[PDB]
């Protein structure tokens, strides 16, 4: 493990969902890799919009297969602060470095935009099969932080994948979520729902339904 | 009256990085009776009485004016030293040149850490490339050699650069 | 890992491999070449076997003062699709040993895509523009091309997701064509064109218009 350039820092956003519901705790995450065994000590300083804060929580070191430590510090953010646009600075200091590394993360900048949520039934051509595809189109949203889930008759449906967001011609984003179910279930008349959570929705939530006729 | 001593730098570079060794060497004539040399750093008297003064591992606090004086000299005109922080520093014997002078730039790295894929920039345009670190020479300076200058490369897998510096060319 | 030129090796475009009217190529790109050591020799290997038909351009200096040099090898459509391996060995005064890089189509049982066009949702017909969707699922490998077209002209204003790894090891994607609501109401006919190795003649289209 040679490590000529010393540690490197990567800084992560909270999960889209944790920012959008008060029940949940959104966190920013500072990860230092390539810490040598020779100079293991790492010190964090954290700043919100330039002011130093003191409430972050550093984990103990972790030996890795490549024989370097990984060191992680976690700062809990306020829901309002993340959404109000505040700048989170992680500053990291190690003797292998000529100067600390500073990384900054914030929510994306720009006028927010309400997602439009359209659900779509299977193509007729799909009714041939034993499984059909229930589709949820979510478009015209900004920023790209969003959560999309599916459920039926109250319970969450397990067999679905949502594509990541895609940047559309007008600066907004869109995605698709495909829910796969049995042909019987869909014809049996069951009610399915596409749950969307996003900062621009009244009450951070909207829910569109889908079923046969 | 009596000639003034002078401060000599070894190595010669007026700009250095933290941790760089630098030796300040006082040159004047001593008396038979008095073997000492007094050293000032800005307004402060340095306690060491040595012929030459060692900054073994430079810090930003070592920055400033240095003067010396020897038992049979006046006090030296001051010599300037700027300790910079970072990975890379563009060093040069000076920054103004006459047409025809030689220019010797050095892309000095913190603790001499091995640097590769090194490029010397002029005015935001890569000018000269080396696979391993090397000094860059323009033996005959000219009007076109005027501009802003930086160097960069890789330290292992990490990407680094020097602060930029202006070079002027006179008549 | 400690300083000298550097090699990048690029696969042909999926379309060039799938359509017999086109010519796929592999492309071997060498950058960070000194002026002081500037001659660059490439050796090329198909499934271990040296070949001699590569076309290699003379070197071009970049903004950054380094030299760049490209070698291009034409591929047989079937060699690519059958999973043959392509190896570019690069050599230079400045290199301790030659650098070799290898590419191949991705490995695995190919699966045919199912292609389904889906019309705009009921609610979207409020808006002055609507979304025609094209779902493509059950396909392996991920290499694919998806276009849209109406009345012979191609349609410009669509976006297609990355492939997404689906739960059965196949991939799926969606492509969203946007059109003025008026065009949809008038009864115009739009097509999702799809190219993929596991389709018959590497091509299929489903169409979509109002009822
Ligand atoms: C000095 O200058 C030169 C010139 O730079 C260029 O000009 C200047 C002004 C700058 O603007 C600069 O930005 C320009 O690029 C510098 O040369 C560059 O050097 C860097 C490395 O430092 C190269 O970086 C790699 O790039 C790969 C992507 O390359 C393509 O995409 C970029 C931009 O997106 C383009 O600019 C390139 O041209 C490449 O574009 C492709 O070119 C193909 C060949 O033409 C095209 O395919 C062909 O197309 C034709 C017809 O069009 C047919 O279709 C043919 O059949 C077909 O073959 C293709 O269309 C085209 N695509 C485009 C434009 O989209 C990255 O892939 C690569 O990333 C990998 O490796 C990195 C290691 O450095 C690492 O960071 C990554 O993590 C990743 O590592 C890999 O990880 C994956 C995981 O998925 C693993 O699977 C891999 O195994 C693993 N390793 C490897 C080795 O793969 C690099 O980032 C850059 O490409 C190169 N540019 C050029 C133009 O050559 C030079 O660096 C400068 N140097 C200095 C010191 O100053
Ligand atoms: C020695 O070992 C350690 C440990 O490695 C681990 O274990 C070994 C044994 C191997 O198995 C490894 O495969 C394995 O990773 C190595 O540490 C790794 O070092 C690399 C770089 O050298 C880091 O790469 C960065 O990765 C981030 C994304 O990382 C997330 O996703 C990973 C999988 O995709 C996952 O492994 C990571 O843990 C991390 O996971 C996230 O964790 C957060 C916080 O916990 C969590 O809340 C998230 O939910 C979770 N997400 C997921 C999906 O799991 C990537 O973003 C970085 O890319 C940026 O930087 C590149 C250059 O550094 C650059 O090319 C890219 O363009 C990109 O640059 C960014 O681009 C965006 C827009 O694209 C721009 O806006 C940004 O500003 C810009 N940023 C920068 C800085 O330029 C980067 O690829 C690994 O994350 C890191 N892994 C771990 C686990 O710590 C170490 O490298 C090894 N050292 C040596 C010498 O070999
Ligand atoms: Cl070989």
């Amino acid at each position: 493990p040679e490590l000529l350039g010393g540690p490197s820092v990567f800084l992560f956003p909270p999960k889209p969902k944790d920012t959008l519901m008060i029940s949940r705790t959104p966190e920013v995450t500072c990860v230092v890799v390539d810490v040598s065994h020779e100079d293991p000590e790492v010190k964090f300083n954290w700043y919100v919009d330039g002011v130093e804060v003191h409430n972050a929580k550093t984990k103990p070191r972790e030996e890795q297969y490549n024989s370097t430590y990984r060191v992680v510090s976690v700062l809990t953010v306020l829901h309002q602060d993340w959404l109000n646009g505040k700048e989170y600075k992680c500053k990291v200091s190690n003797k292998a470095l000529p100067a600390p590394i500073e990384k900054t993360i914030s929510k994306a900048k720009g006028q927010p935009r309400e997602p439009q949520v359209y659900t779509l039934p299977p193509s007729r051509d799909e009714l041939t099969k034993n499984q059909v595809s229930l589709t949820c189109l979510v478009k015209g949203f900004y920023p790209s932080d969003i959560a999309v889930e599916w459920e039926s008759n109250g319970q969450p449906e397990n067999n679905y994948k949502t594509t990541p967001p895609v940047l559309d011609s007008d600066g907004s984003f869109f995605l698709y979520s495909k829910l796969t179910v049995d042909k019987s279930r869909w014809q049996q008349g069951n009610v399915f729902s596409c749950s969307v959570m996003h900062e621009a929705l009244h009450n951070h939530y909207t829910q569109k339904s889908l079923s046969l006729s | 009256d009596l000639p003034k001593a002078e401060v000599i730098l070894e190595p010669q570079w007026n700009r250095v990085l933290e941790k760089d060794s630098v030796t300040l060497k006082c040159r004047g004539a001593y008396s038979p009776e008095d073997n000492s040399t007094q050293w000032f750093h800005n307004e402060s008297l340095i306690s060491s009485q040595a012929s030459s003064y060692l900054i073994d591992a430079a810090t930003v606090d070592d920055s400033g004016e240095y003067r010396c004086q020897t038992s049979l000299s006046t006090l030296s005109d001051p010599v300037q030293l700027e300790v910079h922080i970072g990975w890379l520093l563009l060093q040069a014997p000076r920054w103004e040149f006459k047409e025809g002078d030689p220019i010797h730039l050095r892309c000095h790295s913190w603790k001499n850490t091995a640097l590769h894929k090194v490029t010397y920039l002029q005015n935001g345009k890569g000018r000269k490339y080396f696979h391993h670190n090397s000094d860059f020479y323009i033996p005959k300076a000219t009007l076109k050699d005027s501009g802003s200058y930086s160097c960069r490369g890789l330290v292992g897998s990490k990407n680094v650069s020097s602060e930029t510096v202006n070079i002027t060319i006179t008549q």
